[PDB]
RNA sequence: CACGGGAGACCGAUAGCGAACAAGUACUGCGAAGGAAAGAUGAAAAGAACUUUGAAAAGAGGGCUAAAAGACUUGAAACCGU
RNA sequence: GAGUAGGAGGGCGUGAUCGUUGCCUAGAAGUAUUGGGCGUGAGCCUAUAUGGAGCAGCGAUUAGUGCAGAUCUUGGUGGUAGUAGCAAAUAUUCAAAUGAGAACUUUGAAGACCGAAGUGGAGAAGGGUUCCAUGAGAACAGCAAUUGUUCAUGGGUUACUCGA
RNA sequence: AGGUUAGCAGCCUCUGGUCCAUAGAACAAUGUAGAUAAGGGAAGUCGGCAAAUUGGAUCCGUAACUUCGGGAUAAGGAUUGGCUCUGAGGAUCUCAGAACUGAAGCGGACAAAGGUAAUCCGA
RNA sequence: UAAGUCAGAAUCCAUGCUGGAAAGCAAUGUCUAAGUGUGAUGAUAAACGAAAAAAAAUAAAAAUUAAGUUCGAAAGGUAGAGCGGGGAAGAGCGAAAAAGCUUGACCUUAACUGCUAAUCGUAAUUCCAAAUUAUCAUCUACGUAAAUCUUUUGUAGACGACUUAACAUGGAACGGGUAUUGUAAGCAUGAGAGUAGAAUUUCCUACGAUCUGCUGAGAUUCAGCCCGUCUCCUUAGAUUUAU
């Protein structure tokens, strides 16, 4: 039988297996094209997922339905802390790939790093680092660093986050590879060194109206049944065992079941490198103004009324998003630089921002600020305070 | 260490313990949730809940129970013939009037 | 066929009458009628005194006896543990 | 010097009978063998261990005389597998007591059900001691049990007017 | 037996009985049973299978057809609580009025028909 | 088009993306108690120079047809000699799988000289090197780092697994915030269709659904909300790897 009619198929292939990922934080399998063009720039950056909002924009994009109009549009919160720069790492060109030829440590990592080689930190004498520590011979790392300049191709720093500055549980840092692209080798190695010790900025890397790419895990849904796995299309409801199953596993001959069937399994918790994203502003924690516009004209941060559901209060900078992106609230992401520097329409657009939403979302809140709620009820909190 | 005749008194939230819970279950497991709240406090693994305690648990049929109980915990020598562990906790029923002033604490000389 | 006698190039406990035995029994079927399984501790009970650990079954000591042969002669195979 | 169907000639191994030669409480038969050998092969001899009363060769006589099968008979065992499963009939909980041991026994305290078309009180048919009391090892009461319709021991069924 | 009620229905109770159905914890897919889905409204399917709608009582209103019995709850349209008063039916418990009051709800659970027009059989 | 060249597809290969227990590899943190600890027995699809570094070109050149080369090669001893051979430390260089090259304390050895070879009886592997590593036995060290279970989190979950916490930035309880419902109980010398009684004759009293004020109240709100806390619980035990 030649099936009776056609339709696409079920789900994309290259998205299979489907099983649960290793990488947590994100893992990027490449960093953008290298380019000698521009001094030594850091490639990606780390942050996590706060909550949404809604922002109004107007739109000077021409031809398009929205030009020189109002359009509301959904937009994700990114916490982004400062990270911290540790080590750095040569690689060297073999022909059966790519290799680390070594690691340049800093004599400055901070406990919670250290927190990394260990699973409990408190039970442990906190012995990690100690012999590069009293060992520690400056001479010795200009030498390595020196080396990396004869013998390597690549160089990416290696970098740290830094979860005290934040309130959740985990307080382990986070442990990256952010690769360095700048024209020469020698450049890239003293940039990297001016970095050891410091604290690097999101705005150091990433600007407004720039276009994003988001590295980070699926939300695990679990166990998942085929419908839900791959959306068939669910068989008749007079069905005897059951109509959530898919209907032909398949034909008799082949003797087997080929791995293009889809089947039960586990749904979620994936890695996803999502290409594109808009950013639509990049806000410092110091301002209180950060979540106001121009066209607002009055205190706001871009914590919600009640907080972020989920997640907190956003004292640290961040960077805010078009629509939405992988993952629950709290989930880390690496945020990485576009493989090719963006020139279409969507990327050129200059973003006007006029209303950026502070109202609570822990219901259907109606007001924007503390002072507001008050002033409708008639309650000063800074009259209860005198 | 030495362990000590001990008394604790907290409000447990059986609102929030018992959350969820399939129906025909929850007052029991309102009290097998008291009981390990006993465990984990005292450390010890013979509890023992009052009459009063459970009738309250129990006051409102099984659905619907009392979202919160001041109970005072008791630790106590044993001093049983058979003895297994030299300690034995009490689960017992305070009445309250508002529960919203309450913390957890030791027992108060009155 | 019944009660007796004696015998056999019969059979020898899945054989020989169905029944070596509380066998036309136990058991089944409204009923007419159906109808099995099941024999061997040792010469002698001498069938395990007593000590110990166990709530108890039982174990470990200790003993009977030519031997534990101990719910019982020999003790194969399949299967199972070391 | 091939060989199915088939036929012929020799031989192996098993009861019992008439002979003949013998072996065994100084250990027969049977049984186990990674002990030693004999036959091309049916099969044989020995050794060691176990066993604890009968055996064996040779010549003949006779046959219920050789099994891998027949969805073969009867009996005994595997893998599947500590798997399928133990989910109808709304419900249980606390303290004390008893016990080696209590979610499953007894008292009390709570919460629910049958809701007088009953999960109540009594009969006919059918059952036949299942009734009562005391006691209780195993088995049975598909978890459990200190409990029982189970086991052991004793005891219970009174009529002129009920029925035959 | 009581309450509701047309009611020996259902739902809730008192007398009497019972909690006996192995248990604990997690809470995925698939399932068994139970419900609810914005916009459309059988396009699903051999087929409206299944589900949904309807449902009591009082007042209106009620066709063709016909064996004049029927059809007939035809079809269809309204009302239903609470509270404060008023009048009528009887002996030596029914019925009707008026006014006020609510998120215009009120057979609030329970109980409880979906219609119509044709064709074929068999009275 | 035969050599030789350009253009050139939703194609192919890559790039990007998801896997990646490929019984692949790298960089790095800490630890491996005590010694470049010894003894015996063993295994390794293959030890007896199992010897050996130009690069490129095959229609090149002035000129060489074969690794059909070159180097090493003496007694599986001793005593001397010493051409020569090998190398500590440290300092140099060296990365495609860092394999090693230089220097160098020092360690060693060939000609030549003397002993020693014979009875291993006319053969029977010429049992010795190098790189690896198993087992048993023992001497010294009785330590160090980390993990797991009994906890914890819900960014995960059928169970394992995973993210994360570890005397408190944890868990409990509580305070505040945010939010849902929609104005709780109790009062009222306030309103309320209308009725009854007293009272005195333009009222009092009782009953009364409901309205109104106190009241945008009351209740609930992490068990996967947010912020905070004086208080309470967790400081123990067992196990595993290098041993
Ligand atoms: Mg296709
Ligand atoms: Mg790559
Ligand atoms: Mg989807
Ligand atoms: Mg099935
Ligand atoms: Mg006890
Ligand atoms: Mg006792
Ligand atoms: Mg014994
Ligand atoms: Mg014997
Ligand atoms: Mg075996
Ligand atoms: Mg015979
Ligand atoms: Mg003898
Ligand atoms: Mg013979
Ligand atoms: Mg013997
Ligand atoms: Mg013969
Ligand atoms: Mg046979
Ligand atoms: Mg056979
Ligand atoms: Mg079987
Ligand atoms: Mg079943
Ligand atoms: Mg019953
Ligand atoms: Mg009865
Ligand atoms: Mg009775
Ligand atoms: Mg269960
Ligand atoms: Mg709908
Ligand atoms: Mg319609
Ligand atoms: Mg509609
Ligand atoms: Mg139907
Ligand atoms: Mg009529
Ligand atoms: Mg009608
Ligand atoms: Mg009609
Ligand atoms: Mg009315
Ligand atoms: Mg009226
Ligand atoms: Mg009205
Ligand atoms: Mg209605
Ligand atoms: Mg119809
Ligand atoms: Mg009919
Ligand atoms: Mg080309
Ligand atoms: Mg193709
Ligand atoms: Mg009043
Ligand atoms: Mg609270
Ligand atoms: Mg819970
Ligand atoms: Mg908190």
């Amino acid at each position: 039988s030649h099936r009776k009619f056609e339709a696409p198929r079920h789900g994309s292939l290259g998205f299979r297996p489907r099983r649960r990922t290793r990488h947590h934080r994100g893992r990027c399998r490449s960093f953008p094209k290298d380019d000698p063009s521009k001094k030594p720039h850091l490639t990606a950056f780390t942050g996590f997922k706060a909550g949404m909002t809604h922002i109004l924009r107007e739109v000077d994009r021409s031809g398009s339905r929205h030009n020189k109009k109002e359009v509301v549009e959904a937009v994700t919160v990114i916490e982004c802390p400062p990270m911290t720069i540790v080590g750095v790492v040569g690689y060297i060109d073999t022909p059966r790939g790519l290799r680390a030829l070594t690691t340049v440590w800093a004599k400055t990592i901070d406990n919670n790093t250290k927190k990394r080689f260990y699973k409990n930190w408190a039970n442990s004498n906190k012995k990690a680092f100690t012999h590069h520590e009293k060992n520690f011979d400056q001479k010795a790392q200009d030498l390595l660093l020196k080396r990396i300049e004869k013998y390597c191709s690549v160089v990416r720093v290696i970098a740290h986050t830094n979860m005290s500055k934040l309130n959740l549980r985990q307080k382990k840092n986070h442990i990256l590879e952010i690769q360095v692209n700048g024209g020469k080798v020698a450049e890239k190695v003293a940039f990297a060194k001016s970095l050891l010790e410091k604290e690097v900025k999101v705005d150091s890397i990433f600007a407004e109206n720039e276009m994003l790419d988001v590295l980070g895990v699926t939300k695990g849904k679990g166990f998942a049944g085929v419908i839900k796995r791959f959306g068939v299309k669910h068989l008749q409801k007079k069905t005897h065992r059951g109509y959530r199953k898919v209907g032909c596993i398949g034909a008799w001959h082949p003797s087997r079941i080929r791995f293009t069937v889809p089947r039960a399994g586990q749904l979620g918790y994936h890695h996803r490198t999502e290409t594109n994203k808009k950013v639509y502003r990049v806000g410092k924690g110091d301002d209180a103004s950060n979540a106001s516009t121009a066209g607002d004209v009055t205190d706001k941060a871009i914590t919600p009324l009640g907080g972020f559901p989920h997640y907190g209060v956003v004292k640290n900078d961040f960077i805010m998003i078009k629509g939405c992106c992988v993952g629950p609230k709290k989930r880390v992401l690496t945020l990485r630089k576009s493989i090719i520097p963006q020139t279409h329409g969507a990327a050129k657009e200059i973003i006007n921002l006029k209303f950026i939403d502070t109202s609570s979302k822990i219901g259907h809140g109606r007001f924007q600020t503390v002072e507001e709620k008050d002033k409708f009820f008639g309650r000063d909190r800074t009259k209860k305070v005198e | 260490v030495k362990q000590e005749e001990k008394s604790i008194d907290t409000t447990v939230n059986l609102h929030k313990q018992c959350h969820k819970i399939s129906f025909k279950k929850k007052a029991p497991r309102a009290i097998r949730e008291i009981v390990a709240i006993a465990k984990k406090t005292m450390g010890t693994d013979d509890v023992r809940i009052d009459t009063e305690l459970n009738k309250f648990i129990w006051s409102n049929g099984i659905r619907n129970i009392p979202r919160r109980v001041r109970v005072r915990l008791c630790k106590r020598k044993n001093e049983e013939e058979g003895a297994q562990s030299q300690f034995y906790t009490l689960v017992q029923h305070l009445q309250v009037d508002s529960y919203h002033g309450l913390l957890t604490e030791k027992t108060k000389a009155e």
